RNA sequence: UAAGGUGAUAUGAACCGUUAUAACCGGCGAUUUCCGAAUGGGGAAACCCAGUGUGUUUCGACACACUAUCAUUAACUGAAUCCAUAGGUUAAUGAGGCGAACCGGGGGAACUGAAACAUCUAAGUACCCCGAGGAAAAGAAAUCAACCGAGAUUCCCCCAGUAGCGGCGAGCGAACGGGGAGCAGCCCAGAGCCUGAAUCAGUGUGUGUGUUAGUGGAAGCGUCUGGAAAGGCGCGCGAUACAGGGUGACAGCCCCGUACACAAAAAUGCACAUGCUGUGAGCUCGAUGAGUAGGGCGGGACACGUGGUAUCCUGUCUGAAUAUGGGGGGACCAUCCUCCAAGGCUAAAUACUCCUGACUGACCGAUAGUGAACCAGUACCGUGAGGGAAAGGCGAAAAGAAC
């Protein structure tokens, strides 16, 4: 898949355009690490699909507000 | 003229149509014999052709 | 000579058979081109 | 026989299928075979009229 | 509404012999009618199995298109074009010709 | 209780066999047609209550149905049951 | 609605008759075996084999009601672990499979054109996968404009083969603006006042408008030629109807059809009125769109090959302000204008034709027109996906085989 959730990113089309110019394919893939949390809106640990620079959306959003959002999008936690 | 209800018929009756000043055709005036346009209908063509 | 062909049914009815085709996602798509056809011989194999 | 009883309750119904009928349902089978009955009319009565019943039993369950 | 059928009597149109009222003995699903007292046709038909019989024809009547026909007037001796449903009163046969039946 | 008297779906009319049709169709065997849906399991009961007698042995078979007919393309007889049943005595209505 | 009918090839017994459901046909219902989505579960397709629920022993399991699956919501059950959760289950709601085309998204070519070829082009097109409505999709200004104005979108004719991109080559081609078809606008980012007012939805019913099952619809004869007239002769009759099929030679008056007039116990497309049941208008005071915008790095798409590259998108870097605020006006700076992004709904002009109804051909006529006017997607070819033939019109009538 190379989905990452938590800033919504997918794989995207780009071209080599180095020397000697040639046409050829060379893609560009986002990251994906997941991660371990405690969230106190449980009583369990759980374990998220989030990202490299991706936890930095967490603390604007909330951890919570996180938690509602990746729910509305149907992650298993 | 255009009637009411007289607008339409004879046409079975073949080398026949009913037809009104209003877009006079060129094929009404040859294909056919002694044209039945009235003395009146004389003066109405006068007016749509100036 | 042998012309690659043995009787042997067993060995076209588990490929070509209904339940081998209307199973599989291609051989499905067979039984719709033979019935887009008007083709009486769907499937066979038996 | 109807096939249409407002309010009359069709569980009493079956009745005609597992008494009323019984023993003379379709007993022509094995006993005869040519097919020379001389009561053409009879075979058409025999027919049609116990599917009228079948009909009514759709409400069987109400109470 | 269809015409002819087998209760009425016809004058005839078609290219057979006229001059008679058409008695109608049957009628076809092939839009035909069978006259009585109007034409025959000869047919021989194949022989039986056993083993030696005389000569002879069957010699029947000849049917004719349901179309071409015409019912007979029962006031002229001619035939007539009839209409259907009359304009006032019980659903019957409009007799076009002079109003009355039979 | 138990069973209803639908299970008497049986036996069918009788067919000409050189081991019954000879010596036999009214003494001790008969040739019958069976229903394409009918009893193999309670089959020595539900005669002793459609017809009210009791057979010692009954083997059902179909043979073959012939496809050779009114062609054309050829008409087919297909597969239907028939039985070897000794039923020991006549039966006409 | 009619006297012949129990389908047909195919007759006939018997019986229904010839009025009361003979026979046939339409609306809207009851249903619809087993395999197949296939859906208890399983197989060598139509077979075999189980469960829960209801009732029961006339006594080696019947016969009815139900059981596949995803998510949502609801209710059972249930570990490490106390609460909890994971696991184990049932049910309604929407979907499921088969289409013809129109329609939204995912992945995504190369012959080719450049008389070669790498940038460009073939093209986000084909193809394979998925989704979804009767239309989809689009939309109610951080839009365009040019110092004057327009004031949501869609398509058609133009603007224009122009402004412009490009081994500056082959290709590709705007934007403003105009003519026309066409045009109700509206809700959230919350909770007050006061009410159920705006505007709809579902079904019922009334009314209008469309389509229905169905019924009616004008006139001619004899003689002659011939096998026979629709043609000749004698002349009459009709015509909103002398389109078409014809029929024994050429029919308005013989048949079917046509122009026309009526009809529906009742169904169903469209739009209002209205009961029931959900929905709920205005004004006030709050809340006011952020990992967004601006700006780098590397690319994609925009006519535009990154260039003077704005615009639209973002892998990656940096990351606000939020009304002494912020976007845009094809780099950038200044001024001025013009809007207020980072949230949804949605007219109609538009697309297509499985399908319904009306209808036509200076088109073809059996080596044609579809591969197929006919037991043709059959025969037949091939392991298979797939490929695929030959075959039309007796006569007025079997009058077609007595002896």
């Amino acid at each position: 898949s190379r989905v990452c959730q938590v800033t919504g990113k997918r794989p995207v089309t780009g071209n080599n355009r180095s020397h000697a110019l040639n046409a050829t394919k060379r893609r560009f893939l986002p990251n994906l690490h997941s991660h371990r949390f405690w969230v106190e809106s449980e009583k369990r640990f759980v374990t998220l699909r989030v990202s490299a620079k991706g936890m930095r959306v967490i603390d604007k959003k909330g951890i919570d507000t996180v938690l509602a959002e990746l729910r509305a999008r149907g992650e298993k936690y | 003229e255009l009637d009411e209800n007289l607008f339409l018929a004879a046409r079975n009756l073949h080398k026949v149509d009913v037809r009104d000043a209003t877009g006079i055709d060129p094929v009404s005036l040859i294909a056919f014999d002694k044209v039945v346009m009235t003395a009146d209908a004389v003066k109405q063509v006068e007016e749509m052709l100036a | 000579m042998k012309r690659t062909f043995q009787p042997s049914v067993l060995k076209r009815n588990r490929s070509h058979g209904f339940r081998a085709r209307m199973a599989t996602k291609n051989g499905r798509q067979v039984l719709a081109r033979r019935r887009a056809k008007g083709r009486a011989r769907l499937t066979v194999s038996k | 026989m109807k096939a249409k009883e407002l309010r009359e309750k069709s569980v009493e119904e079956l009745n005609t299928e597992l008494l009323n009928l019984l023993r003379e349902q379709f007993n022509l089978r094995m006993q005869a075979a040519s097919g020379q009955l001389q009561q053409s009319h009879l075979l058409k009565q025999v027919r049609r009229d116990v599917a009228r019943v079948k009909t009514l039993l759709n409400e069987k369950a109400g109470a | 509404a269809a015409k002819i059928r087998r209760d009425d009597e016809v004058i005839v149109l078609t290219g057979k012999d006229k001059g008679k009222r058409g008695k109608v003995k049957n009628v076809l699903s092939s839009g035909k009618v069978i006259v009585e007292g109007i034409n025959l046709v000869k047919k021989h038909q194949k022989p039986v199995p056993a083993l030696n019989q005389p000569g002879g024809i069957v010699e029947k009547e000849a049917a004719i298109q349901v179309s071409n026909v015409a019912i007979f007037n029962a006031a002229t001796g001619k035939a007539d074009r009839v209409g259907f449903r009359f304009e006032d009163g019980k659903k019957v046969r409009f007799f076009k010709s002079n109003s009355e039946t039979i | 209780m138990i069973r209803e008297e639908r299970l008497l779906k049986v036996l069918r009319a009788p067919h000409v066999s050189e081991k019954a049709s000879t010596a036999m169709e009214k003494s001790n065997t008969i040739v019958l047609k069976v229903a394409k849906d009918a009893t193999k399991a309670e089959i020595k009961a539900a005669v002793q209550k459609l017809f009210e007698v009791e057979v010692e042995v009954v083997n059902t078979l179909v043979v073959k149905g012939k496809v050779k007919r009114h062609g054309q393309r050829i008409g087919r007889r297909s597969d239907w049951k028939k039985a070897y049943v000794t039923l020991k005595e006549g039966q006409n209505l």
